[PDB]
């Protein structure tokens, strides 16, 4: 066969109209590998489209060049390996449409609905049919197209690579059973398709494709095993990839008996409303030659007559919404970019997938709109809307000069400039944020630089940028963009090193907060600065063709906290811990030591010495491993203690040959190499792999850089200093000796522990620091631990090393960015990101989960707060803070009083553990003066503390902040 | 704003304030303050024209009318709905409108296996949410309920 990739590269294109919309899709298709992409338009630029079109110049307006001709050679940039190629040939009822027979897919933008029609039939006639796509926007609504044909086979439909299972035995009937490793689980459907290969005994199922059916969980039936030889053992089978057809119709057809895709089920028989107002202005263009004027009433009412006359010839009647009429016939004149993008995205895809067939296509029409950025001015002037001669005059059209001013003073915090912010700067300054001298300022921040790439390139960055950094080079691509923007670049990352960089005077003064990040705890430490200074902030994220969309507004939503996170599929238990296959195995496991090393041992042992009761909590958990927990800290505490850097270098020395010999060489007496599973097959076959332990080597960095990282880690969770010094660890190394490994074939001792344990009044002062994972900081050696423990368990199991680089991106299990999916994700966040800067109420506010694998768009209106209360109390969201205002002099009895004063609830407790009832000396710690008891140690004006109430156990409360002085 | 008369057959005539841009929802909700209570009974109707909850008063063509006026009338609890998966995996549940909102969570448990704690889900675009009733939210036969995972790159 050939690839989804390969496909693209024998495939070209036809894209006609090049406004806002025909641009963001060249854009999209450039980047993505289209072999040729053909712009074809006839108009010459105008002042209108520099708003729209984010290429254009006011150079070139002015030399009234062909808007094709302008843009071919910033296009042809994006993607040197693409051959781009300008039109301008005039299209006509007269013109022959024989030239179009070349390209594999059309796509029409910005052109008469009969002569699309025309098209649409020439295209679909031809063998192999040509496939035709219309997207045309106006205003704030739009309309997408799709008829690949009669038929159309898709040849991938979940675009994933076919699976291979692992069978563990077939008996011989029909119904025969076949059931997979108890290890290896498949997860196939009653329906599907398999093809099998290498099995011992059944060697005619080796070339045979046998349908399969789940009628019970991990096992199926794969047809008639009597007549064939009974199976011994082996067999992997191979899922077979399954055509879906789907049918289409004409464009003419469709029209009269629409089939749309449902975006938003509250309002499920919008879309065909939508195709009504869509279809009637065309008509009203073909009556009149013109689009409806802005609040013209006689325009207007027409365009109502029209849509109520369609009605009547559409097939289920519908009943016309006049306020979808009305809005229509306002904006119809207007161009809004952030749908446009939207929009050009989703088509872009489509493309894709009539050249490859790498997903299911879209079923005929899908109308997206921005309804919800104008029902909220409610009935406006139309003298706001009308047009100034800037730029911006197609924005104005769709939203009126109110809200143009509202985002020309913004004050926008973009945190990442990866693909999703690129987008985003292209979408704002097409919108016009912050342009304003006097007021509006963007700022955007990323610590990365820009990577070779080669594929999945970014269209602000270019190959010159590479090794530059992001934030300073988008900034300074985008003001080519608009040149009134102003952008205040920045390199630094947003987390608690930086809060003084950005501190909440920054997050007050900003408007709006922006997040294009791809890991989720910078996404919690932004939300959370965001809900202390009372901000909004709108998240996104791209996963392959799925995206989402997060608008978090204060005092009107919930947080993204708030939203709680499902467990990832876990690695089978004993597949990681003595089966790995793969560099994504020892990778995993590298971590799941990291903490099992370096962090949970000094908590437990923290606990140990804090809680006088923790001997009874282990106890009681998990019976038959309280043994193990307690052992482990009497190891941590005594045995295994470092009183030197030397210890922690002799400790990292003994653990390599305990994990990578030791461990090793038990498992393989355990399971020799030459041992055979029941039904005489190797035991180390298919999933499964044969380890050779290893030695250790002072002049091998690899055993070096392990026991460097180790000890130096080592000394960091007992608090001890690390020299760093390689030579130095190197010869030391030589004079250690090991002790030697025997291979092993196979309560009381629990009383033992309790006694052997020191008490913790006789360990004093002693205290352990856990650790915890941070991959960015390199010099931390968190990450250079886990490179090398996961190289070297690669190397026992005979699985490829993995470089730095490769592993940090194993590890963040990122994707890389499509530029489909982003290009919509960025349009839909701008929309959203218009009504925040307008204030607009709760109802309007929608959030969005997208993929355009299937293809499915879902709206959703954003999660209402949730107001959390404590019995005989008041509610409190979680946007509210509590602030109290005290003297210099002060008490916590005289604080917990002023709490139920002003409130009327009462705190049984108060943590920053400051004051217990049930801890000792209770009435110490509410005698306690409020200085004495909180120490700042920077004299701070106030201190940030938290409070519970309990009515039956403590329940949390909102955080209380108080003012040493209330000046 | 606005005055909105309400005709009955077999109940007191009513009026109450209203806003043409509100929806007849909102209509139906007024109502249920002033008299009868609830909107599962209302099925409001002006002239011939039945009137669709969701749509506004200004979806009808209602303009420069001080007051308006329409005619209420009064016309299956076991449904089938089905469940979409997180990639293109459909299921099929059966719910009734008085359903508490953490029973059909657990349907969805037991189906895909996902804790109803940490489950999400979107109807009638609404995110499915704790402490309410599929009544509440506004359920009707061939619906369908969608299950998402959230996304993290660019």
């Amino acid at each position: 066969g050939d690839t989804a990739m390969q496909k693209m590269a024998k495939s070209h294109v036809f894209l006609s109209g090049m406004g806002g919309l025909g641009l963001e899709i060249a854009k999209n298709l450039v980047l993505a590998g289209i072999k040729a992409v053909t712009i074809h338009d006839t108009e010459k630029c105008q002042a209108w489209d520099l708003g729209t079109n984010f290429f254009l110049s006011e150079d070139d307006v002015v030399n009234k060049r062909n808007r094709a001709e302008a843009v071919l050679k910033h296009i042809a940039e994006l993607n040197p390996y693409v051959h781009v190629t300008s039109s301008s040939v005039p299209f006509n009822e007269t013109t022959d449409l024989s030239f179009l027979d070349k390209y594999q897919c059309v796509v029409l933008t910005e052109m008469k609905l009969p002569l699309q029609k025309k098209i649409n039939d020439f295209c679909r006639s031809q063998c192999p049919p040509i496939k035709f796509i219309s997207a045309d926007v106006h205003g704030i609504w739009s309309r997408l197209f799709c008829d690949f044909g009669d038929e159309f086979e898709v040849l991938d439909t979940t675009g994933e690579e076919p699976k291979e299972i692992f069978i563990s035995n077939i008996t011989q009937a029909n119904p025969g059973i076949v059931t997979c490793l108890e290890n290896h689980p498949h997860k196939l459907e009653t329906g599907q398709f398999l093809t099998f290969r290498e099995i011992n005994g059944m060697t005619g199922l080796n070339g045979s494709i046998q349908q399969i059916t789940v009628i019970s969980p991990f096992s199926f039936s794969i047809g008639d095993t009597t007549e064939l030889e009974p199976y011994l053992h082996g067999g992997i089978a191979v899922q077979v990839k399954t055509p879906k057809t789907v049918f289409f119709e004409s464009l003419e057809r469709q029209l009269k008996h629409p089939k749309c895709l449902i975006v938003d089920f509250s309002n499920p028989e919008a879309p065909l409303e939508i195709h009504t107002a869509m279809l009637a202005l065309d008509q009203f263009q073909e009556k009149y030659s013109r689009k409806p004027n802005v609040g013209c009433q006689q325009d207007s009412e027409e365009l109502l007559k029209l849509a109520t006359s369609i009605s009547e010839t559409l097939e289920e009647k519908p009943d016309v919404n006049a306020d979808i009429v009305h809005w229509l016939s306002w904006t119809a004149q207007g161009f809004l970019s952030p749908l446009a993008a939207a929009v050009g995205g989703v088509a872009s895809q489509e493309v894709l997938k009539a050249v490859t067939g790498k997903f299911s296509p879209l079923c005929q029409w899908l109308y997206l709109e921005a309804a919800d950025i104008v029902e909220s001015l409610g009935k406006p002037e139309c003298e706001e809307f009308l047009p100034r001669g800037d730029r911006y005059d197609a924005l104005r059209a769709c939203i009126g000069d109110t809200l143009c001013q509202k985002l020309q003073n913004l004050n926008i915090f973009l945190v990442g400039c990866g693909a999703i912010g690129c987008e985003m700067l292209k979408n704002f300054a097409l919108l016009g944020v912050g342009t304003s001298k006097e007021k509006g300022m963007i700022t955007v921040t990323d610590p990365d630089l820009i990577e070779k790439s080669n594929l999945n390139r970014q269209f602000l960055f270019r190959p010159h940028h590479i090794q530059k950094p992001k934030s300073y080079t988008a900034a300074d691509a985008t003001l080519k963009i608009n040149s009134q923007i102003k952008i205040d670049a920045h390199l630094n990352k947003v987390c608690p090193t930086t809060e003084t960089i950005y501190n909440d005077e920054f997050y007050t003064k900003q408007d709006v907060i922006i997040t294009a990040l791809d890991n989720v705890e910078a996404r919690r430490y932004v939300d959370s600065r965001c809900l202390a200074n009372l901000r909004p902030l709108l998240d996104s994220g791209t996963m392959g063709t799925k995206g989402h969309t997060e608008v978090i507004v204060p005092h009107l939503t919930e947080s993204y906290n708030s939203h709680r996170d499902p467990p990832e599929e876990e690695i089978p238990i004993a597949t990681l811990k003595n089966f790995p296959n793969a560099i994504e195995h020892t990778l995993q496991w590298a971590r799941d030591e990291f903490e099992g090393l370096f962090k949970q041992p000094a908590e437990n042992v923290n606990q140990y010495l804090t809680d006088p009761k923790f001997v009874e909590r282990t106890l009681r958990l998990a019976g038959t491993q309280p043994l193990e927990v307690l052992e482990a800290v009497q190891r941590s505490l005594v045995l295994q203690r470092p009183q030197t850097w030397a210890d922690c270098v002799t400790w990292a020395c003994h653990h390599w040959h305990t994990q990578y010999s030791n461990n090793i060489r038990q498992l393989l007496h355990n399971f020799p190499p030459d041992q055979l599973t029941s039904s005489g097959a190797p035991f180390w076959s298919g999933p499964k792999r044969c380890p050779h332990p290893l030695t250790f080597d002072v002049n091998n960095p690899l055993h070096l850089d392990y026991v460097m990282a180790a000890a130096n880690l080592f000394a960091q969770t007992y608090g001890l200093t690390g020299s760093q010094d390689r030579a130095a660890v190197a010869t030391f190394l030589q004079s250690v000796q090991v002790p030697e490994f025997t291979p092993k074939s196979g309560d009381s001792r629990l009383e033992e522990l309790k006694a052997t344990l020191p008490s913790p009044d006789k360990l004093p002062g002693f205290k352990m620091y856990p650790i915890d994972f941070e991959k960015d900081d390199d010099s931390n050696f968190h990450m250079d631990f886990i490179v090398a423990a996961s190289n070297l368990r690669a190397e026992n199991y005979d699985i490829p090393s993995a470089d730095r680089h490769k592993s940090k991106l194993i590890a963040g299990k990122i994707i890389p960015a499509i530029a489909t999916t982003t290009a919509t994700v960025s349009g839909l966040v701008a929309l959203e990101m218009i009504k925040v800067t307008g204030g607009y109420p709760f109802e309007a506010y929608k959030n969005c989960f997208l993929n355009l694998a299937i293809p499915i768009v879902v709206f959703t209106e954003t999660t209402e707060v949730r107001k959390t209360k404590i019995r005989n109390g008041i509610s409190f969201t979680i946007w509210d803070r509590w602030t109290v205002h005290g003297k210099e002099d002060f008490t916590l009895l005289d604080f917990i009083n002023a709490v139920k004063e002003k409130y009327g609830i009462e705190p049984t407790m108060v943590v920053q553990m400051l004051y217990v009832p049930v801890m000792p000396g209770h009435a110490k710690r509410l005698k306690l003066t409020m200085h004495k008891l909180v120490k700042p140690t920077t004299e701070k004006k106030y201190v940030d503390l938290t409070v519970s109430f309990a009515p039956d156990e403590d329940l949390p409360g909102p955080p209380v902040r108080y003012y040493f002085s209330h000046d | 704003t606005l005055t909105v008369h309400v005709r009955s057959e077999e109940w007191d005539l009513m009026t109450f304030d209203a806003n043409p841009y509100d929806s007849v929802k909102k209509i139906k909700e007024h109502v249920r303050s002033k008299t009868k209570v609830p909107v599962q009974d209302q099925v409001l109707l002006l002239g011939s024209k039945i009137l669709k909850p969701r749509r506004s008063l200004s979806s009808y063509g209602i303009d420069k009318e001080k007051t308006i006026h329409l005619t209420l009338k009064v016309v299956e609890l076991p449904l089938f709905l089905v469940e979409s998966g997180d990639e293109a995996k459909r299921h099929l549940l059966q719910v009734r409108r008085s359903s508490s909102v953490a029973q059909v969570k657990a349907m969805i448990e037991t189906k895909t296996g996902i804790i109803p704690e940490t489950q999400i889900v979107t109807l009638n675009g609404k995110r499915l949410e704790d402490g309410k009733m599929m009544a509440d939210y506004g359920i009707r036969k061939g619906n369908l309920l969608f299950l998402a995972s959230y996304s993290i790159g660019g």
